[PDB]
């Protein structure tokens, strides 16, 4: 397959979608709800690019790169003006209800939402109204729950239920009061529930064992090891 | 106009309505050309022939989108290996300003049953589900009674009319969400899930209800089907000289003299409906605006009252025909308050799947509340215009949010002075922190 | 600092005899007042619930709405 | 605590016969339990999940998605007044003010005796006869603020 991104020509796989093809080429498209292992659903609307019908097309149309196949001869633009404003607006809409929590958040410095907020260039708040809030749940000794920081990207439920086969996590409620968690307080029963701390792009699900002796990612000394 | 002569040739959907507004049961329905189209379809026509007849009649969807029914039915797969196809009747009708399917199901249930039977035979669907809202108690009772009567008479069940076609009809009562009227979200709610819509492609014609081929059609479309198959395709093309074939239930609601619903041909002037049928506005009230097809349509002014009620004619006017049940807005109604009420409905009926609708409709609601209270700030109308631009088709996962932002767009376009009058205080979202000098931007 | 906790104050007399004594622990730094910023409280802004501030009591915050609520 | 009755279980299984997937009967199972008990408690969520063979998280997500499935205790009669656009034009706010004056409650609360619970609801599909109200199973149209006390005292 042959795609044309921002005037440059690239050879990609036609079986892949546009987001994973462009991310494999080193191009930076912001995204939340897509995961390489979980597939594409088109929820967060963050991965918007401008697709043109052909080379001699100037209007275009905003599409989700995760939901658009990287077919042969596909013309898209990432650095198009309107697509940039739409991605910044999606970040701003997520930021309207987000709590002022980064200093006391265990995801700080390791947070995908922080990185995508900076990447879209959104740094000025003009929303002046109230933020929605949520009560948290006790999820057992491993996972700490902070529902205020959720951006409703549905990654947790897709991983836990569709991928991991777990049964005690789900999405409840409605329009802007969507709640991701268990139907009641209790330990997450899945043997693979710990991957939520990397699946969740925000600080909703955090490592409680790490939270007891917390330090930031830049302060860590890492090594490649075997479990 | 009150003297309406309802003939079966000119009013195929409402000519057998009773004067006392009582339901027409099986004996009375069959006494007036009842199940004749079903008998002709099931005893003398191939399913492909019925699909081609519906396509040639030009029957379009009455659920709001206006898509042609024959092309939707032609999208089904051709292989015999897939034979668990489903027919679904979108009896939700949760769009504000829409009350037509309630009348059709409450007083003429056997017309709907016959239409589902013909469409299921055409689509080779062994099962039909009437996805009906839970607020329609009388419609559910009448539909279940009509289904029982048709099963007793052999019109439903096993070996209908001796053909060998098996079809059973169920009534699935809803649980009170507007997003369930969207066809993929209807399929999701029929499967017992949260009523989030689905991404297309794939369309429900290839993989819909439980992964099977599935066709979702409005009540009025399926009610239009038996007249087409009982009177002929050329009769259906020869009742209106417009690009949209057949009749349509059109009405006017609001503070008009005679709010109601009448079956009129396509191309009928909106002013004609408002004056002759609705009786004009009430005494002491002056017409200022109207919505052509429900809560999700753009507002139009008095200058747009003279265009015909068609899909394309209202399309070039900047609105949608929708359900063709217009609503009149008089001078006593504050447009900011009306749009605020509309946006609270649209924000609280969001399914929560996708970011722009879920997190941008409440922002518009809060802005409109501030304009209502006289607490608007500069940049609020610009924020509303940005919200209308960024919630259009393709930007959101389904069409709920474009329909949400259509009336806000049209009201800002026409009645901008009230929105500007809502702004009365300077812009501020920062408190003064003592010890820190602010960055005074210009 | 996002909480205005750490501050540089007008004081220069800090000489010592041993270099180990220039390592100032927390008891050598925590003064009894707000310093140069007299009114700012970070925990009045953060959504994270502490004692004296449950969910919805921070600045510009609505009360939490349960998903089991009867209102649409 | 909670236990499904024989009639509830029989109705749920009869609804399970009508679908290819038993999960499709979850909405009507919740509605059956709500009709029997007024609302759906938490043990009802677990019992419906056990009967249908689906996890309790899916049942709770369905129950909290749909507005007409009540997961909080309600009164003996549920007043549901339409707050949509045509009834806003026809003056639903006078009806809401009359209801709040007669019952001395906010929308979304229950009276002290547990007799009435007041709820705004979306459009009832009766816009030409607005403003509209929906008490437990009865739809009342052409509402006036003077007729509200007459309409409320026939629901004991
Ligand atoms: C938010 C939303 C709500 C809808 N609600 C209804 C509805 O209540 N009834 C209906 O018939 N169609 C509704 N529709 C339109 C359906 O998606 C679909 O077009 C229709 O049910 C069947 O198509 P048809 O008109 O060809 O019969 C809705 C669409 C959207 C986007
Ligand atoms: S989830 Fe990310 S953006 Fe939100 S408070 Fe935590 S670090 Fe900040
Ligand atoms: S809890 Fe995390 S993973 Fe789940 S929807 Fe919210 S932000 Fe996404
Ligand atoms: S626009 Fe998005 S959030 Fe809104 S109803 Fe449709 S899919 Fe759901
Ligand atoms: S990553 Fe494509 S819409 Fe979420
Ligand atoms: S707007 Fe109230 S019944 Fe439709």
């Amino acid at each position: 397959a042959t795609i044309h991104v921002d005037g440059k020509e690239y050879e990609v796989n036609g079986a892949d979608n546009l987001l994973e093809a462009c991310l494999s080429l080193g191009l930076d498209i912001p995204y939340f709800c897509w995961h390489p292992a979980l597939g594409s659903v088109g929820a967060c609307r963050q991965c918007a690019v401008k697709q043109y019908q052909n080379a001699e097309d100037t209007r275009g149309r905003l599409v989700m790169s995760c939901m658009t196949p990287a077919s042969d001869g596909t013309f898209i633009s990432i650095d198009d003006e309107e697509a940039k404003q739409f991605r910044e607006s999606v970040v701003e809409w997520l930021m309207t209800n987000h709590p002022h929590d980064c200093p006391v958040c265990e995801e700080g410095g390791n947070c995908h939402l922080q990185d995508m907020t900076v990447m879209t260039g959104h740094s000025f708040r003009r929303y002046r109204f109230t933020k929605r809030t949520h009560r948290n749940q006790d999820l057992g000794p491993f996972i700490s729950h902070e529902m205020n920081r959720c951006i409703a990207c549905y990654r947790c439920v897709r991983y836990y239920k569709d991928y991991a086969g777990g049964t005690d996590l789900g999405v409840y409620g409605a329009h802007d009061n969507v709640y991701f968690g268990r139907p009641e307080d209790g330990t997450l029963e899945s043997e693979f529930s710990g991957n939520l701390v990397e699946i969740c792009p925000t600080g909703v699900f955090t490592d409680k064992t790490h939270s007891e002796r917390y330090n930031r990612k830049w302060d860590m000394q890492f090594a490649p090891s075997i479990c | 106009m009150k003297n309406i002569i309802r003939t079966p040739e000119t009013h195929p959907l409402t000519w057998r309505l009773r004067d006392d507004k009582q339901p027409v049961w099986l004996d009375e329905y069959r006494s007036k050309n009842g199940y004749e189209g079903a008998r002709k379809a099931l005893t003398g026509l191939s399913p492909d022939e019925i699909v081609n007849q519906v396509k040639d009649a030009g029957l379009k969807g009455r659920g709001g989108a206006g898509f042609s029914t024959g092309l939707k039915w032609s999208l089904m797969p051709k292989d015999e290996s897939m034979n668990i196809r489903y027919l679904l009747c979108n009896a939700d009708e949760m769009e504000p300003g829409t009350y037509k399917d309630r009348l059709l199901m409450e007083q003429l249930p056997h017309l709907l049953v016959e239409g589902m039977l013909i469409s299921a035979f055409a689509l080779k669907a062994y099962r039909g589900y009437i996805f009906l809202r839970g607020e329609y108690i009388e419609a559910a009772v009448n539909l279940r009674r009509a289904i029982a009567e048709a099963t007793e008479a052999g019109l439903l069940g096993k070996n209908i009319m001796g053909t060998g076609f098996d079809f059973e009809l169920f009534v699935h009562t809803g649980a009170g969400r507007y997003i369930c009227g969207e066809e993929t979200a209807l399929i999701n709610s029929l499967e017992g899930r949260r009523a989030n819509p689905r991404s297309k492609p794939p369309f429900p014609a290839t993989s819909g209800a439980w992964g099977k081929p599935t066709c979702v059609n409005n009540v009025e479309t399926l009610c239009n089907v038996p007249a087409i198959l009982a009177n002929g395709v050329e009769w259906y093309q020869n009742i209106s000289k417009s690009k949209d074939a057949g009749t349509k239930l059109m009405g006017f609601s609001g503070r008009v003299k005679n709010p109601g619903l009448w079956e009129l041909p396509f191309g009928t002037t909106a002013r004609e409906i408002l004056e002759d049928y609705a009786g004009g506005m009430r005494d002491g009230l002056k017409f200022k605006a109207w919505q052509p097809g429900g809560a999700g349509t753009d507002f139009l002014t008095e200058a747009h009252l003279d265009l015909p009620m068609e899909f394309e004619s209202i399309g070039k006017a900047g609105s949608r025909l929708g359900t063709a049940l217009a609503m009149a807005v008089d001078h006593e109604i504050n447009m900011v308050s009306l749009v605020r009420n509309l946006e609270e409905f649209f924000a609280r009926e969001s399914c929560g799947w996708c970011t722009p609708c879920r997190d941008g409709l409440p922002w518009s609601v809060k802005i409109l509340r501030a304009l209502e209270r006289g607490e608007g700030q500069p940049g609020d109308i610009e924020t509303l215009e940005q919200l209308c631009r960024f919630l259009g088709p393709g930007k959101t996962f389904c069409a709920h949010a474009p329909g949400a932002v259509e009336p806000l767009q049209s009201a800002i376009k026409y009645f901008r002075e009230e929105f500007e009058a809502g702004i009365k205080q300077p812009f501020s979202n920062t408190h003064l922190i003592n010890g820190i000098q602010p960055n005074l931007l210009k | 600092c996002p909480t205005t906790a750490i501050q540089l104050t007008p004081d220069f007399e800090m000489g010592e005899y041993k270099r180990q004594d220039l390592v100032y622990e927390k008891e050598d730094l925590l003064i009894s007042g707000p310093g140069k910023y007299p009114e700012y409280n970070f925990y009045r802004m953060a959504g994270m619930a502490i004692d004296g501030k449950d969910k919805g009591e921070a600045e510009n915050e609505a009360k939490p709405i349960d998903v089991k609520s009867l209102l649409p | 605590a909670f236990e499904l009755s024989a009639a509830e279980r029989e109705a749920i299984e009869h609804e399970m016969h009508h679908y290819e997937d038993p999960r499709a009967a979850s909405i009507e199972a919740l509605k059956i339990v709500q009709k029997q008990r007024g609302w759906v408690p938490d043990g009802a969520i677990h019992a419906i999940a056990d009967v249908l063979g689906i996890p309790a998280s899916d049942v709770e997500g369905v129950a909290t998605f749909y507005s007409q499935i009540f997961r909080q205790p309600v009164g003996r009669h549920v007043i549901r007044y339409c707050d949509s656009v045509v009834c806003h034009i026809n003056g639903y706010q006078g009806i809401q003010a009359a209801l709040e004056k007669k019952l001395n409650i906010k929308p979304g609360q229950t009276t002290f005796d547990g007799r009435f619970t007041l709820l705004p609801t979306c459009c009832l599909g009766n816009c030409d006869k607005g403003p509209n109200m929906m008490i437990d199973e009865d739809t009342h149209a052409h509402l006036t603020p003077e007729a509200i006390p007459e309409l409320l005292e026939r629901y004991k």
